[PDB]
């Protein structure tokens, strides 16, 4: 037994599966793709599924991190979130049926509030503002960095097509005279 | 009709006037004013990849 | 501005009409007083065929050219709303199926609050 | 009748191979030159593949006025494009917090069962 | 059976004041074309 340069691959191997059950266990939306924290808005959402509310606040709160974190106890949940996907999964065409006809609900829905809207309008001003600052400055920008560059070469382009209207005139009075 | 009499159509220079703290159909000019900014800043970024050398071969 | 056979700037540019296409004069000539054919396509072409009115022109700048613009200001608008479309069928799609399990598991959330109060309520009677 | 990326009646039209999908000729070279794929099933596609397969002239009115026709016109499309943009912004958005909620859930479901356990003991006692 | 044309770097100018441009000009010089 003479191990040389394994029990550093096999620490690194094993630094490698832990960091793979911490990345995968931590969150399921927040690892897959993608919000101001608000203790008001928890308070006033009390009063909705009125248990459910509350726990899906504070779990967004938790891992988000007028805040204040507490609790990272929460999520070793890598085998007991298996058997709860799994559990669920046995309890849940006419289903596919039920989730089509319920999206073109919601996309009706969807597309009724969005129709009557075109308190919110100052802040959609405000987002233009903030456009207006942001591209016209980099506009201005973007034009003088051209202009410095440009309209010397368009004094070279335009007193070049000045050259054709005159090249035009001198060709009509001698094919005349001609 | 147009040249006899020297005048010209008048163009919409609204998206210019708009102001804020107005009513529904301005909110609809002010949007239109986004909309025409984020077209405007992809119309300059075109020109600044392009460089002069796209004026130097005309 | 080029001359297709040799590569240089042509001092004096003749089109031939059997394939568009602008030549050099003497370098042409000398293509057709070898055989009688244009060097693109191989058509025949002779050397009257070959060839160098009272409406003024001015340079193409930035009416014709206004039109071609506002179609690539549109034909590229139109494929941003594709960009659009294709991630909306997606979210949506994404979003059936997160709703359809969030209404199946919770009138399991539903049942497990009956089933654990309930066995609390049955032990601590007992 | 309509083309499969921007919805205009083609004037064009060629049709794709891979996929059955009656496109435009400019819209998808332009796509094709982007990335070598067909915008509906993904699949690799070239401008080679494409083949190239009504037409009733608009009589609008009986000049002036067609030109702030045309200005209203770009206003609405522009308007149009954006509002189909914030609602996909919001959709997406509005399905981030149902994906918290559908994990948040399934924890607390977690220590729901704990609680029928530690109660599933004391009866058997 | 290319040219470039470099656009204004200025370029709702092409909806409002380019466009009347063309207008105007194509309407005074066939105007002025008749009355020649």
């Amino acid at each position: 037994l003479t191990p040389k340069e394994l029990l550093p691959h096999d620490s690194g191997q094993e630094d490698n599966e832990r960091s793979n059950i911490k990345s995968g266990k931590q969150l399921k939306s927040r690892i897959r793709k993608f919000f101001a924290s608000l203790p008001s808005p928890k308070n006033d959402f009390e009063i909705l599924s009125e248990d459910e509310k509350e726990e899906d606040a504070e779990i967004a709160e938790y891992e988000k991190e007028e805040d204040n974190f507490i609790e990272p106890p929460s999520q070793d949940a890598p085998r007991v979130s298996l058997v709860a996907v799994p559990l669920a999964y046995s309890t849940l065409k006419n289903n596919p049926q039920s989730a089509i006809d319920n999206k073109y609900n919601l996309l009706v829905a969807n597309a009724i509030n969005k129709e009557p809207h075109m308190e919110s309008r100052m802040q959609h001003i405000t987002q233009g503002r903030t456009s207006m600052k942001i591209q016209f400055k980099t506009a201005m920008p973007p034009t003088e960095v051209l202009l410095e560059s440009i309209q010397s070469k368009v004094e070279s382009i335009e007193q070049l097509q000045r050259k054709l209207q005159h090249v035009q005139p001198l060709e009509q009075q001698n094919n005349e005279m001609c | 009709a147009l040249y006899t009499e020297y005048l010209k159509q008048r163009n919409n220079k609204k998206r210019r006037t708009p102001d804020f703290n107005d009513d529904d159909d301005t909110l609809f000019l002010e949007e239109y004013r986004r909309k025409y900014p984020r077209i405007d800043t992809s119309r300059y970024i075109p020109n600044e990849s392009s460089e002069v050398s796209l004026l130097g071969i005309v | 501005m080029l001359c297709a056979i040799s590569g240089k700037v042509p001092r004096r540019p003749v089109l031939s009409p059997k394939s568009r296409t602008i030549f050099e004069k003497s370098l042409l000539e000398q293509y057709v007083k070898d055989t009688g054919n244009d060097p693109i396509t191989n058509e025949p072409l002779s050397i009257e065929e070959i060839v160098e009115s009272a409406q003024q022109a001015s340079l193409t700048e930035s009416i014709p050219n206004l039109l071609t613009s506002l179609q690539n200001e549109w034909d590229a608008i139109m494929l941003e709303n594709f960009k659009l479309r294709s991630t909306l069928d997606s979210l949506t799609k994404k979003l059936s199926t997160v709703m359809y399990e969030r209404d199946a598991a919770k009138l399991v959330a539903a049942q497990l609050l009956m089933e654990k109060n309930e066995d609390s309520k049955d032990l601590p009677k007992s």
